[PDB]
């Protein structure tokens, strides 16, 4: 499979602060990397698609960048409603693979 | 409005087979470019994709599990089924049913998931 | 007087196309655009009675490489949009060069001199993207690429072609000067954000 | 009678060059050699009084693309030997195309039409290999590549140039037919064993 | 460094037989791979250079092939004088690296 | 005819420094394109390259050992020297001196090597 590896497995942060997650693909995935927010007892939410495109209705503090094996996702103005587990998804091939997940935490 | 809802047996043992079902609304999956997929979160572990079923009744499976998954469709009642054979206690997970689209190819709507346990 | 200088000076619309193509690591496309800019600029300067003293090559050479450079700019911008990998990239680049060279040399004013490059390149793109959509089971270039590059790029392209080949009979001096701006803007928009084969 | 047909038929010396270039995944070079073969074959057929009925384009088109194709074959074979990677490969390919096009169109019989391609391409090769020898602190292309490709390739190249541009005044019909064979053999030898960018 | 890995670490063979060693480079080494024969209490011998070129005086049973990360070396008509340890050498860069070595043996 | 001959102390301890010397003939290493290099076989292990010295008195070292190797030349007596500092018992090896050329860039002639021991 294509291996997706998120650099922080866990990430502790201040409320009102900013954080960044990075993910490395084992191949060039042609900027097809969706980013998901997962909360306990809820279905995940699509936040960002292609590489940088926010899903309609998603707050404009979420942003993601990068291309060719190196992709990044970030929460600015971090609210307590953003305390969640964040997964990326390689979706270049119909063989989908998720990143290992980053558990975000209040410091 | 869009919705998906996963359902299953809850408790099994490794001799047995697992009959996951997924009711949905807002789409009927006879619509061109529409798709449904199965993803699972194993106990204390990150997400892994299992299976696809598309508008044209085309299908995909995870090479790691390809032998013991079969995905099916019924747009007469807006439902999709995943059958998982030859069970192991490694199959203890929450199973999510997620709706893919033609314009953005990643899944946009997930269900809340259903838990399955595999022990005596 | 603006009537004389507008078709000469507005040919510098291609200079932003050269600098942007260079900046995105599209060096081979930047050669074709700079070659075009030079021969289009001097084709108009050499034609204009008030500044024809500037030109040094015969009118025949400047006129040929004005048309050939323009038609080849339309090919290499669409083949950059297509974004082939090797050994096809070099093969499709050479296919345009050799067929446009013979076509333009045979008759530089006959039909197919611009609709050959555009008609063939958009058919090559359509066949590639229809295969890639059947493969991915979804719209291949992201809705971003359609709404930012392909839509606006082909709109400025269509504007350039209808300015030059319909409206130009109203007043050449203004409409041909807007053609340079519309076509240069089309080449900027159709060219991708990064040359992924060299950057 | 052999006097008429020899320059026409011996142009098929380039067909082994096309098939060998195709076979080694040098597809863009195989286009230029096949384009050359076609226009050189028809340039001689259209010139020959006993079979001029065969040709359909004007003598001017066949003669131009005979010379242009020949000069571009000399460029792309030497740039294949040089073996640049991207973004320089596409840039050096386009540099030859655009400069040989203008040079040949300006004057197809003037000086520099073949010594331009060869003189410039061998200077580009010399600068690359002298940098690579200073880097490696040793003879860069292996003694194998010198004794198999560069030595024999440039020997058949030098033979072709002295047949066409010195000996041809003795008898055109025989010496020009040997020029096709010597130049085709030069293009086979100078072209590397594999297109490492596409195979 | 560039990693050179010979596939047999040890290789047992018949006298008069034929054997093949393969070596994988971690990068494209542009066919610069020399092959050496090492014997107990003796300085190694260069057998093959570039990829396929036999050193002058070396028997014509030794032969090597391959290009771009995948290279092979072979002894035909294997004599008891060929019972030795065989190393490859990446020499594309002046950062030289040897293969792990193949100890050839009589079966 | 060509020859190289390595020589050294034989026995050392980890506080000490190692003064390897290599006498050679058939070449003088003032000749353009000529080179000498050091390679070592550690005890029960495969070969590793250490250092280069070239005709133009240019030098190279192994990034893994670059800090504690210094290579020197004396064409007045056709000799090359390698000095290895800050020793460890990991340095127990046979040390080979090998002659590189301009036409083929790999080493063609090796010496028989010299053994070095690093223990109490
Ligand atoms: C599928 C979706 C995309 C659809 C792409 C359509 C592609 C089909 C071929 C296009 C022919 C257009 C052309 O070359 O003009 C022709 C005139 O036709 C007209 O008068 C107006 C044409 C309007 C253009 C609408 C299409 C927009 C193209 C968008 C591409 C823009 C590319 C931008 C640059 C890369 C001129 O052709 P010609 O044969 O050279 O005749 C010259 C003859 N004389 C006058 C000299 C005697
Ligand atoms: C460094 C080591 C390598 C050295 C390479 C030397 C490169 C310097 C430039 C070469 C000029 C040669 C040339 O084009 O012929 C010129 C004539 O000169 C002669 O009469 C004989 C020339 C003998 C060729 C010896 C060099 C071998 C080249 C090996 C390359 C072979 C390439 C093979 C194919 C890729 C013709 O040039 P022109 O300007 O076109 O004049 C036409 C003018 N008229 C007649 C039309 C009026
Ligand atoms: C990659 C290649 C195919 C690019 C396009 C080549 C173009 C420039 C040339 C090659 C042959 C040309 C055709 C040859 C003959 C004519 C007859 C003319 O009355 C109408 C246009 C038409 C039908 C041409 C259209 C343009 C054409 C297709
Ligand atoms: C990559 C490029 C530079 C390839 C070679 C371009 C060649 C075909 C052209 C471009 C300009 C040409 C020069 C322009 C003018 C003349 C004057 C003529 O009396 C002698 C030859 C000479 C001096 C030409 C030599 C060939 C030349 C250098
Ligand atoms: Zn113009
Ligand atoms: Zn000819």
């Amino acid at each position: 499979d294509i291996q997706m590896t998120q650099s922080p497995s866990s990430l502790s942060a201040s409320l009102g602060g900013k954080v960044t997650i990075t993910c490395k693909a084992s191949q060039d995935i042609n900027e097809y990397i969706a980013w998901y927010q997962h909360k306990p007892g809820k279905g995940p939410r699509l936040l960002i698609h292609y590489t940088s495109t926010l899903q309609p209705g998603i707050p404009s503090r979420f942003s993601g960048s990068g291309s060719g094996r190196d992709y990044s996702f970030s929460i600015s103005n971090l609210e307590p409603e953003d305390i969640a587990t964040y997964y990326c998804l390689q979706y270049d091939n119909l063989l989908w693979t998720f990143g290992g997940g980053t558990k975000l935490e209040i410091k | 409005q869009v919705t998906l809802k996963e359902s299953g047996p809850g408790i099994l043992q490794p001799s047995q087979t697992l009959s996951l079902t997924c009711s949905f609304s807002g789409f009927s999956l006879s619509t061109s470019g529409m798709g449904v997929s199965w993803i699972r979160k194993p106990s204390g572990k990150g997400l892994e994709w299992l299976a696809h079923i598309f508008w044209d009744d085309d299908k995909r499976y995870n090479p790691s599990l390809k032998s013991r998954l079969t995905i099916s469709k019924d747009t007469s009642s807006n439902q999709v089924f995943l059958m998982i054979t030859s069970i192991d206690t490694a199959d203890t997970a929450t199973y999510y049913c997620a709706r893919r689209t033609w314009l953005l190819h990643a899944m946009d709507y997930w269900g809340q998931g259903t838990s399955v346990t595999v022990s005596s | 007087v603006a009537k004389l200088l507008l078709p000469t000076l507005s040919s510098l619309a291609f200079l932003p196309t050269v600098s942007i193509a260079t900046k995105r690591r599209f060096y081979m496309e930047a050669m074709v655009y700079l070659f075009t800019m030079f021969f289009v600029a001097f084709s108009h300067a050499c034609d204009g009675p008030g500044l024809s003293v500037l030109c040094f090559m015969r009118r025949d050479i400047l006129e040929y490489f004005s048309i050939y450079g323009t038609a080849l700019s339309m090919w290499v911008s669409l083949m950059a949009l297509a974004d082939f990998d090797e050994p096809q990239r070099s093969t499709f680049t050479m296919l345009g060069v050799l067929t446009i060279a013979v076509r333009t040399f045979h008759d530089r004013w006959g039909y197919g001199v611009y609709s050959g490059p555009i008609g063939t390149a958009t058919l090559i793109i359509a066949v590639k993207w229809l295969k890639k959509m059947k493969e991915k089971k979804g719209l291949y270039p992201d809705k971003s690429i359609y709404t930012q590059q392909i839509g606006p790029g082909l709109c400025f392209g269509a504007l350039a072609l209808m300015l030059r080949f319909f409206f130009e009979e109203w007043d050449y001096t203004y409409v041909h000067s807007f053609y340079h701006c519309a076509l240069a803007m089309s080449f900027v928009l159709l060219l991708p954000k990064v040359n992924k084969k060299a950057g």
